[PDB]
C-alpha cells in the first residue's frame, strides 16, 4: 500500500457536517478549514445547499472531481451505505470517524465494514477515531484542538479521549508535531502502515505510539518495519497494560484478547523502541529525541553548581544503566581557571553553590567544545548569586558558539523565574526540565535510543 | 523427510512427539541430541547399553505418560549389565502400576550426560506475534520463580544472546562457587534452531526442551518434547 | 537542652554578619527577617554602623540590652569561634552558623572546636554550612533564599545546600504549603532526630519532608525509634541521596565520608514508616496529597474516568504500586447509570464516555464522595471540546463541598493551556492535582503507602 | 548467655569464636545447633562419633582455616567406624598440606543434619543503625545473586516475618516441587535471636550462619562463625 494520499490529499470529503456547528461532522470540517487546507474541500449532507461556504453535495459519488479521503461522521447504521458510495466514486482512505463497532461489541459490523471498502479498493482508517492531523499538508482533520505546534514528532494513538487530550497537550510541553492519527479500533491500517510512511517521510523524525494492542498474526511484520525505521528514527511507545491487570483492562475496551506483556516487551527490545511507562517520560523523552542527535560516544559530563542536584542525577542515571567516568584533563584544567579550589571534578563537575551566571556560559562551552565529550546534561539550582534567565542564555550562547551537535538536557530547580527560563528554553528547542531526575532520564533516553539502535543494527548485520 | 515423523503422528491421531521421535526431530535441524535406541525387550536393552557405552539412562515410552520421573518411569547412572536389567523390570512394574492403561512402546537406552548447567529452551505461539522462543535456568528458576526471557522467531544472533544475558538467573553461566562458565555460543546456535523449528513447522504448536545441559564446551539435549495442533 | 520551641518561636534574634553592602549574605538574611515580617525583636551585629535597615546595631550580641534566643552567623570561618564566645556570654541558646569552611572542606577540628564552645555555653549548634531557615507561624524568614513561602503545614528539612535552597523556590511554583524550612546543612550538632522531635510536637506541620544524604554514626538507632512514633501520626517522606551504590559511592566524596549502606537505610525507613522518594517531582507530588487528604479509612479506591486510555495508565501505575481497584459497589453503579449511557464501563476504572460534559463530573464526584462503601476517589479527565477544563474542575470543587465529608480525592488532568490553568486552579485550593493520570495515581498510591508504613510500625509495636 | 566464651577470646586475644565455640554461644541464645565434640584424637574421634550417634560430619578446627572446604577440611555422611578414621587422618593431611603453618585445635565431629532447604542468617555492624540482622536463601542465592535482606535489630515480629517473605527466592521455603514447605516460625525465632545476640553483645563485629537448614519442623545450623572486635 501508500499512503501518500492519505497525508497528501488533492481532495477531502466530509460525510456528516451540518447547518448544526455542534455536530461532530461539522466541527472536522471547521477544523480543516481553519488550519489551512489547500485542496478542495467537499462537505457531504442530505440537504445543505452549503456549508462553510463550500458548495455541498448529497453523496460523494455526485462530486465533480476525484476525491481521495473520505471521512465519514454519519452513525453507524448509515456507514456501510456511505462505503458503498465511497468505493463507486473510487475514493482511496475512508477515515471512519463513527463508534459503535468491535469495541461495543459488533465485530461482524466492523469486519462487513473492511470487506466491502476493499471490494472497491478502498483502505479504511479506524473506526472509532478522532481523524488525523498531518502539518506539512496544512491538513487538520481531527475535532480535536485546531492548531498544533510545527516540529518532527508524529504520534499515533490507539486511544481516543486520551489521544486527543494528548494532541493539546503537545502544546504546552512544546513538542512540535509533523502528524497525530487516530487509529482506534484499528479495523485495517494499523501502526505498521503508518510505521512504513513515517519511515520515508523526510517531515517525520520522531514517532510516538500509545499502543493497546496489535492485531492476531500482526506482529512479526511490527517487528521487521520498527526495526528498520529504528536505524534512522526512534520510535517511543506508551504501552497500554503493562501490568497483568491493566492489559485486562485495556482488551474489553477495544474488546479484544489479552497480549502477552513479556512477548510485547521482547518485540520492543527485538524493534529498537524505547517502551515508557508514563505520559511524562514519553513526552519528556521525545522532547530530548527531537531536539538531539544522538549521542557518539558513552562520555557524558553533568555540570551542576550543586552536589545535591549532581547525586540525584547521578542516581537516575545509574538506574537506566548510565555510569559517569572522570571527565577529560583537560575540561577539568580549562574549568579549573575559573572555579574555585573546592570544586568536585568526579563527574559530575560541581562548579559550586556560588557560581555566578557566567559559570555556566564558561562551562558548557568548554564541555561542548572539549573532543573527548560526548553528551552534557547541565543542572542549576537557583540562589540568589545568579539569574535564571541569565544561565538559561549563557547556556543558549555556549550550544551556538561551540559550534557543533552534540545531545544536552538542561535541569533547573527554583521558583517562578526558574518556570520561565526553563520555558525559555523549551522555546528554543533547548530540552529542559523542572528537576535534575527529569533531565537525567531524557538524557538516558538518548543512550537508550542510542543502544536500542545498535541492537538493531547488530541484529540485521 | 523429518516431517513423515509429524504426518506419521497426525495420521495416528498423536497429539505429541515422544521423546526419541522429538530428538530425532531437532536433531536433523542441529540441535545436539543423546543416543535414542528404542529397547523392545530387555535383551535389546542390556544390547543397546554396551554399544553406547556406560554408564546409561532408561526411560519408559508412552503415549500415556508425559511426566515420566513421577510414575518412576526414568533410571539414570546405570553402570553395568545387572543394573540395566533391574532398572528395565523397575521401571516396566512402575508404570504397570502408576499407568496401568499405557501403551509401553519400549524403554529408550541413551548415555548418562555428565553433570554441568541445566537450561531450559522452549517455542510457543503468540496470537500476535507468531513463533516464539523461551530461555531459562532450568529446574526451580523457570519452574517456580519463572525467570524466562523471550525472542519472537525468527531469531539473529543479537536476539539469541541478548536473551540469554537478559534472565536473572543468567550468573549461572558465566562462573560461580564449583563451576565453570558455559557455552553460550551453542546455547545461542540452539536458540536460533529452535526459532527455525517453529517458523517453518505449523502443525508443531509448543516445543519443551528440558533440560538441555550445557557444559564449558557445548550442550546436550537430555530431553524433549514436541506437542502438535 | 533538646527544646527547639525558643529556636523555631524566638522573641530576639541577631544577625551577624549584616553589613552596609547589602550584597553580603548577612544583609540578605537581615532583609528576610524584616520582609517576611518577625515580629519579636531583630538585633543587627555588626563592627561599626550605627543602624542597619533602621534598627539600631550592636558591636557584639553581649551588648544587647536583651536576652537574644537566637544568633544567625554569618562572618568568615575564622571569625565564628570568637562569635561563638561572646553569644556565649550573652547567654544565646542557638547559634544558626551560615558560614562554610568546616568538616565539608576538610576542617573537621574546626568544627569539633565549634560545638564543644558551643555546649560548653548550653548553646545548641545548627549547620555549619547552612542557608538557615524559616518557620511560617513565627513569620520568621531567616534564611539567604527566597523572601516569602506559600504558608501551609510541611516541614522541609534539607541537608543540601543549593538543591535546599532552590527547592525552597520550587514550592512556590508547586502550590506547596509550607510550615517549615530547615537547612542543616553539616549536622555537626542538631539533626534529624532533634527536628523529628520537634515537628511531632507542632500543631502547625503535618507533613515532614526531608533531603537526606547521611546521618552520623551511632545516631540511626534513635532516628528510627523518634521516626517510627512520628509516623503514627505524620507522614515523613525521604529523598535518599545515594540510593544506589554508584550514587552512595559517589556521594560519599561529596563531604568525604565512608559510603553508607543502601540496603540497610531503606530498612531503617520501612521499620521507620518512612516514605522514600527517588525524585523530588514525586516527593513533591506526595507531600502535596499527604498534605491536603486525610488518610483512606479503607481500601476501596475509585477511579472516575472519561475514556478508557487514561484509566488503563491509572490501573499500570496503580498496579505498578501494589494497589488493584475492584469493582464499584452496585448501588454507585446505579447512581451513576441515572446520567451515563449503557455503553460506560463500571469495571473501575469507571469511564463516563470520552465526550462526557462538565456536567457528569460534578454528578459522579458526588456521587462516589457521598457512598458509604468507597475510601477514595482519583478523578481523571481528558480534554475534548465538549468540555471545558475550569468548568469540570468547579464540578469537582463542588461535589467535594457538597458531599461535606472528607475523603482523599487526588485529580488527573490531560491537555492544552486551559489544562494547565484547570490544574493551577485545583491546586490554589488545596486540591491535589496533576498533568498526567499517571502523577495523579502515584500521587493517590502515597497515601495508601502512608496507611500500610503506619501499619508495619503498629505492627511492630503491638503488644505482647 | 555464657559472655564468659566472648571474654576469654578477648582475654587471649583471638578475634573470632570457632566453630564449636561460636555453636555454643549461639545455642544458649536458644538457636538450635548441631552436637558437638572436639577430639584431640583419631580415638577421640571414633568414640565422640558413637556418643553422637552416625552418620556423622568431622571438620578441621583451626584459627587459620576459615574456609574449611577448600583445604578438605570438611568429611559428611561418615556411617561407620573406619569411615571415621579414614576422614579423620584426609583432613589432617589435607591440612598440614594446604596450610603447613595451621594450628590445628583438633578435629570437631558432629551430627549428620539430612539435606533440607538451605539458608543464611547474618549479623553485622553497621556504622549509622548498629546491629543488623541479615536474611537469605543459601548457596548461590546470597553469594552469587546477592538476594538479601537487613533488619536493624532489635527485631519485632513484624520484622522477622517481612524480612523473609521479602526476599526473592522465598517461595523456595514454601513448597517446591520434592520440598515441603519449611518452619517458618522456626526461622522468625532464629532471626530474632540472632538480633538478641547483636544488640546485647557489642564485642561481636559480625556473625555468620551458613548454611542453616530449614526442615517442614525446625532449622538446625550447621556452621558458625563469629568475628569479634
Ligand atoms: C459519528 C457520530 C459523531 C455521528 O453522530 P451525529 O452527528 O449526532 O449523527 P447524525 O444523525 O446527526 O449525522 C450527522 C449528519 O450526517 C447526515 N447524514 C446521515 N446519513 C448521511 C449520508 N448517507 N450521507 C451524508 N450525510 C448523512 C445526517 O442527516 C446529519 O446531518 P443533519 O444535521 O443535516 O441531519 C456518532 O455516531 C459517533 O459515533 N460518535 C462517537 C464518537 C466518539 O465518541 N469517539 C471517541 C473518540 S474521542
Ligand atoms: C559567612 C560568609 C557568607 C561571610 O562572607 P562575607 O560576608 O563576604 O564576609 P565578611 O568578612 O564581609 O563579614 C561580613 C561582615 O561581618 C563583619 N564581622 C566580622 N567579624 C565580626 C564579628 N566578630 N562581629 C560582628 N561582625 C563581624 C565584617 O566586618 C563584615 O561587615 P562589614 O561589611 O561592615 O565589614 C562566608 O564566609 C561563607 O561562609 N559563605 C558561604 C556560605 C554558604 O555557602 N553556605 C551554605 C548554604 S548554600
Ligand atoms: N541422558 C541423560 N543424561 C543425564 N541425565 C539425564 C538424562 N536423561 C534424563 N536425565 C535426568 O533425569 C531427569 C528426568 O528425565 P526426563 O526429563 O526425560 C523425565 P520427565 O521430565 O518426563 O519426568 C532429567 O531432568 C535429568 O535430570
Ligand atoms: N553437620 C552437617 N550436616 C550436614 N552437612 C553439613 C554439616 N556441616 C557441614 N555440612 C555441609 O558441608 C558444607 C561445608 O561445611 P561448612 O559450612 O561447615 C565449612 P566452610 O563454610 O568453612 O567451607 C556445608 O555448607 C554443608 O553443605
Ligand atoms: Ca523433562
Ligand atoms: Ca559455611
Ligand atoms: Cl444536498
Ligand atoms: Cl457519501
Ligand atoms: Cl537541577
Ligand atoms: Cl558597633
Ligand atoms: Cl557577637
Ligand atoms: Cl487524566
Ligand atoms: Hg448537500
Ligand atoms: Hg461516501
Ligand atoms: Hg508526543
Ligand atoms: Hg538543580
Ligand atoms: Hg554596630
Ligand atoms: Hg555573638
Ligand atoms: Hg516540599
Ligand atoms: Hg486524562
Ligand atoms: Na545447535
Amino acid at each position: 500500500n501508500d499512503l501518500e494520499r492519505l497525508f497528501n490529499p488533492s481532495a477531502i470529503a466530509v460525510v456528516g457536517a451540518s447547518k448544526d456547528p455542534s455536530k461532530i461532522g461539522s466541527q472536522i470540517l471547521r477544523n480543516l478549514l481553519s488550519y489551512g487546507f489547500k485542496g478542495k474541500v467537499y462537505p457531504i449532507n442530505p440537504t445543505a445547499d452549503e456549508l462553510m461556504g463550500l458548495k455541498c453535495y448529497p453523496k460523494v459519488s455526485d462530486v465533480p472531481d476525484k476525491v481521495d479521503v473520505a471521512v465519514i461522521s454519519v452513525p453507524s447504521d448509515k456507514v456501510l451505505g456511505v462505503i458503498d458510495d465511497c468505493g463507486k466514486a473510487g475514493v482511496k482512505f475512508a477515515v471512519v470517524i463513527t463508534s459503535g463497532f468491535k469495541e461495543v461489541g459488533n465485530e461482524e459490523l466492523e469486519e462487513e465494514l473492511v470487506r466491502r471498502a476493499h471490494s472497491y479498493g478502498m483502505r479504511v482508517l479506524g473506526p472509532n477515531i478522532f481523524g488525523y492531523l498531518y502539518a506539512p499538508a496544512r491538513l487538520n482533520a481531527t475535532f480535536g484542538p485546531k492548531d498544533v505546534l510545527s516540529g518532527n514528532v508524529a504520534f499515533i494513538s490507539q486511544s481516543g479521549a486520551l489521544g486527543i487530550a494528548l494532541m493539546g497537550y503537545t502544546v504546552v510541553e512544546n513538542i512540535g508535531i509533523s502528524s497525530i492519527v487516530s487509529v482506534g479500533n484499528k479495523a485495517d491500517l494499523d501502526d505498521v502502515d503508518l510505521l512504513d510512511f513515517f519511515d520515508k517521510d523526510p517531515n517525520t523524525g520522531v514517532i510516538m505510539i500509545y499502543l493497546e494492542g496489535i492485531a492476531p498474526g500482526r506482529g512479526r511484520m511490527f517487528i521487521d518495519v520498527a526495526s528498520r525505521v529504528s536505524l534512522r528514527k526512534p520510535i517511543i511507545v506508551i504501552k497500554a497494560g503493562r501490568t497483568e491487570v491493566g492489559a485486562r483492562a485495556a482488551a474489553s475496551h477495544t474488546g479484544s484478547i489479552a497480549g502477552s506483556v513479556a512477548i510485547y516487551e521482547s518485540a520492543f527490545k527485538q524493534s529498537g523502541i524505547l517502551m515508557a511507562k508514563s505520559v511524562e517520560d514519553a513526552f519528556d523523552w521525545t522532547k530530548a529525541l527531537s531536539w538531539n542527535p544522538i549521542p557518539e560516544g558513552e562520555r557524558l559530563i553533568v555540570l551542576t553548581n550543586g552536589g545535591g542536584a549532581g547525586v540525584q542525577s547521578t542516581d537516575t542515571f545509574a538506574d537506566n544503566g548510565i555510569y559517569l567516568s572522570k571527565p577529560p584533563e583537560s575540561l577539568i584544567q580549562e574549568i579549573k581557571k575559573f572555579v574555585p579550589p573546592f570544586a568536585s571534578f568526579a563527574n559530575p563537575i560541581d562548579i559550586t553553590g556560588m557560581a555566578p551566571d557566567d559559570w555556566y556560559y564558561m562551562g558548557t562551552l568548554a564541555a561542548l567544545k572539549n573532543p573527548d565529550v560526548d553528551a552534557l546534561t547541565v543542572l542549576y539550582c537557583q540562589t540568589a548569586v545568579t539569574t535564571p534567565i541569565g544561565v538559561a542564555k549563557g547556556i543558549v550562547d555556549a550550544i551556538k558558539e561551540a559550534g557543533n551537535s552534540k545531545p544536552v538536557t538542561v535541569g533547573m530547580v527554583g521558583g517562578p523565574e526558574v518556570a520561565e527560563a526553563v520555558s525559555f528554553l523549551n522555546k528554543q528547542r533547548i530540552a529542559a526540565y523542572p528537576t535534575p531526575e527529569r533531565a537525567s532520564s531524557a538524557m538516558s533516553a538518548l543512550y537508550a535510543y542510542a543502544r536500542a539502535r545498535s541492537y538493531v543494527m547488530k541484529s540485521l548485520a | 523427510s523429518s516431517r513423515d515423523l509429524l504426518l506419521k503422528a497426525k495420521e495416528n491421531g498423536r497429539k505429541s512427539l515422544l521423546e526419541h521421535e522429538a530428538k530425532y526431530f531437532i536433531s536433523s535441524y542441529g540441535i545436539p541430541v543423546t543416543n535414542i535406541r528404542l529397547a523392545k525387550s530387555e535383551e535389546e536393552a542390556v544390547n543397546f547399553s554396551r554399544e553406547i557405552g556406560f554408564p546409561v539412562v532408561l526411560k519408559i515410552v508412552s503415549p500415556q505418560v508425559v511426566h515420566k520421573s513421577d510414575v518412576g518411569g526414568v533410571k539414570v547412572n546405570l553402570r553395568s549389565e545387572e543394573e540395566v536389567r533391574k532398572a528395565y523390570r523397575e521401571i516396566i512394574e512402575n508404570v504397570k502400576r502408576n499407568v496401568p492403561n499405557a501403551e509401553i512402546e519400549g524403554i529408550l537406552v541413551q548415555e548418562f550426560a555428565p553433570p554441568g548447567v541445566e537450561l531450559i529452551i522452549g517455542l510457543l505461539r503468540d496470537p500476535q506475534f507468531g513463533p516464539t522462543v523461551m530461555f531459562g535456568l532450568g529446574g526451580v528458576f523457570v519452574e517456580l520463580f519463572r525467570d524466562v526471557s523471550f525472542r519472537v522467531a525468527p531469531l539473529s544472533e543479537q536476539d539469541a544472546e541478548s536473551m540469554i544475558k537478559e534472565v536473572k538467573a543468567y550468573k549461572l553461566l558465566t562462573g560461580f562457587r564449583g563451576m565453570e562458565p558455559v557455552d553460550i555460543e551453542a546455547i545461542k546456535d540452539a536458540l536460533i534452531r529452535a526459532g527455525r523449528i517453529g517458523v517453518e513447522n505449523e502443525e508443531i504448536a509448543e516445543m519443551d526442551l528440558n533440560p538441555v545441559i550445557a557444559y564449558p564446551k557445548g550442550i546436550k539435549v537430555v530431553d524433549a518434547r514436541i506437542i502438535l495442533r
